[PDB]
């Protein structure tokens, strides 16, 4: 039923910048948390950012200041302004949406992935 | 001792009528007894009482009888009315002129009131010894018996009207029927929280911080169904308490904790799940893990204080006339209390829950419909389930729980009754409510195979 787009992958040099654009489509409760999930080769998933239906943020504090992460006004759509990348983050970005319809546990859709790889 | 066919029907009545023991037991005065009401001795000495029972029995029985050494009590009970009856102008005549069924009813009636009592009924033995059934029975209606043990007196005035057995053949389908729902009852309460809780300690994905809570709530509603329905259970089949005073001061306490712990605990989900849905990086950071567990230890420590502290030190007793012959009666183990512990145990147990809980998911729907065909009607149809079926269960006797309290005539025993049983169905309800995430279905499925 419910699938979300992910855009915005690509290769860029060390220093460059990228701006990840995360659609999904079909309907969703109103309260719910839209966020960027990362893991590269090796090491196991991570999230960067996350952020609220109210406006509350979160940020792994290896990526805060550096990332950004904002919401559309009245579209289910979640951007990742990223900026001054470091070779580090060589790692494919999910897009992860957490649905609060059935109000006792949390429903998670994620996204296929986009492969984002960072040089030198 | 010699047994007749007549005298196994007398004993099969009074085993319905006042229950059968094969253990000594105190009656409402604290004398030792055994069988179905058979007196031992007046002393307080419980060898004592053994000793006039191997005497009685012809065998060391160390207080324990079989049920045919207890007819054999109960038929020398018999005979001892009988021999009564026959001293008595008042009631041979009616004796002498009554088939043998009908005969077992006057007996009856003297073991309830006694030889001096039953005399007492001259225009109701009058119209027995001339036959005129109906209108005995019209006359036995309208008696203070009638009105003081309405249910007893139903049953033997059937047996005058009639001549048969029919009310306690009847009494008798009853209990097994109820007995069948009652097992079934039992089963889906202990079964579905029994099945929650070892989903959650085999399954590591399973064991979150708000699934902690479910736990607390499965296991208050577990103990609900291996202790505190089962022996709800035998008053409703046997009309009785069969376990002693002792023991209903405990199942009371176990009652009220339970109740506490499982209404407590479904606000505290309603609050945890409240900071999640509206706040979760806050709710992620200041909820830890050992908070969590402190809310548990809280609402059982309330649990406990609110159950076996006042009932165990007799603050929660009634002072009537009918409170205290309930309490002295360690047959009577009905749930009446006084003013003060029924609004103070009804708001620990359920109105500051409800409070909570009410206000809690009505402010979810409040911050839904300000930040958005539309998914709201689904999350709609959740909330109204959550609250619906809390509400239903558990509204109807708290209601009658206070209002009985202050007036104690406009709240039946028999509707009050059935009101705390639909609060009993909560803890069946509830696992179907409360764990219908994909993580539980593929656990329930991999449990069962
Ligand atoms: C939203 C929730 C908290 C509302 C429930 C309030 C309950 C507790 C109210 C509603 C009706 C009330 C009862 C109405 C009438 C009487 C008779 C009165 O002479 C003594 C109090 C008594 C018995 C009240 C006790 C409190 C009562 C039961
Ligand atoms: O012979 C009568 C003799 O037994 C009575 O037993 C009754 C009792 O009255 C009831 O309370 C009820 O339990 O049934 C009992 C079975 O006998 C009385 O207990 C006794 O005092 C009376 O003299
Ligand atoms: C949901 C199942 C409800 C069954 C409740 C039966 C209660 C019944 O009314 O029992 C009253 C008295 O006979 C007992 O003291
Ligand atoms: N049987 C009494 C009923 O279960 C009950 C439970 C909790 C209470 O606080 C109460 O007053 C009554
Ligand atoms: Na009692």
């Amino acid at each position: 039923q419910v699938q979300l787009q992910e855009s915005g992958g690509g290769l860029v040099q060390a220093g460059g910048s990228l701006r990840l654009s995360c659609a999904a489509s079909g309907s969703i409760f109103a309260l719910n948390i839209m966020g960027w999930y990362r893991q590269a080769p090796g090491k196991q998933r991570e999230l960067v950012a996350a952020i609220h239906s109210g406006g509350t943020t979160n940020y792994a504090n290896s990526v805060k200041g550096r990332f950004t992460i904002s919401r559309d006004n009245a579209a289910n759509t979640v951007y990742l302004q990223m900026n001054s990348l470091k070779p580090e983050d060589t790692a494919v970005y999910y897009c992860n949406v957490k649905d609060f319809g059935a109000i006792i546990y949390d429903y998670d859709y994620w996204g296929q992935g986009t492969q984002v790889t960072v040089s030198s | 001792d010699y047994k007749d066919d007549d005298d196994a029907n007398i004993f099969e009545m009074l085993r319905i009528d006042e229950g059968l023991r094969l253990k000594i037991y105190k009656d409402t005065e604290g004398y030792y007894t055994i069988g179905i009401g058979h007196l031992l001795t007046k002393s307080p000495s419980l060898n004592a009482a053994k000793s006039e029972l191997d005497k009685a029995i012809g065998r060391n029985t160390n207080g324990v009888i079989t049920k045919d050494e207890a007819e054999k009590l109960f038929n020398q009970d018999v005979d001892a009315a009988v021999r009564g009856i026959l001293r008595n102008a008042k009631l041979k005549p009616v004796y002498d002129s009554l088939d043998a069924v009908r005969r077992a009813a006057l007996i009856n009636m003297v073991f309830q009131m006694g030889e001096t009592g039953v005399a007492g009924f001259t225009n109701s033995l009058r119209m027995l010894q001339q036959k005129r059934w109906d209108e005995a029975a019209v006359n036995l209606a309208k008696s203070r018996w009638y009105n003081q043990t309405p249910n007893r007196a139903k049953r033997v005035i059937t047996t005058f009207r009639t001549g048969t057995w029919d009310a306690y053949a009847a009494s008798q389908q009853w209990t097994a029927g109820m007995g069948l729902l009652m097992a079934l009852i039992v089963l889906l309460i202990v079964a579905g929280n029994v099945l929650v809780i070892v989903a959650i300690a085999k399954t590591p994905r399973l064991q979150t911080l708000t699934n902690l809570f479910i736990m607390s709530l499965a296991s208050a509603d577990l103990v609900m169904g291996l202790l505190v329905v089962p022996f709800g259970a035998t008053i409703v089949v046997w009309g009785r308490w069969e376990y002693g005073s002792f023991f209903c001061e405990l199942w009371t306490s176990v009652d009220v904790l339970c109740v506490t712990a499982s209404i407590e605990t479904l606000c505290v989900i309603a609050l945890d799940r409240y900071l999640a849905i509206t706040s979760p990086f806050r709710y992620q950071s200041l909820l830890t893990r050992a908070r969590a567990r402190g809310l548990v230890c809280t609402v059982w420590a309330i649990s406990a204080l609110v159950s076996f502290l006042p009932i165990l030190m007799h603050w929660w007793r009634a002072e009537s006339d009918e409170a205290r012959r309930c309490y002295n009666d360690p047959k009577c183990c009905d749930f009446v209390t006084n003013r003060a512990y029924a609004i103070a145990s009804s708001v620990v147990s359920f109105y500051v829950p409800l409070c909570i809980m009410a206000f809690v998911y009505l402010r979810v729907f409040r911050e839904a419909q300000k930040q958005v065909a539309l998914r709201e009607q689904k999350a709609l149809k959740t909330l109204g389930i959550i609250m619906g079926v809390f509400t239903l269960c558990w509204l109807p006797f708290f209601l009658a729980n206070v209002v009985k309290a202050f007036h104690r005539e406009l709240v039946p025993d028999r509707l009050f009754v059935f009101f705390n049983w639909l609060g009993y169905a909560n803890s069946a309800f509830n696992p179907i409510i409360y764990c219908r995430s994909p993580d539980f279905r593929k656990a329930f499925q991999g449990l069962l195979c």
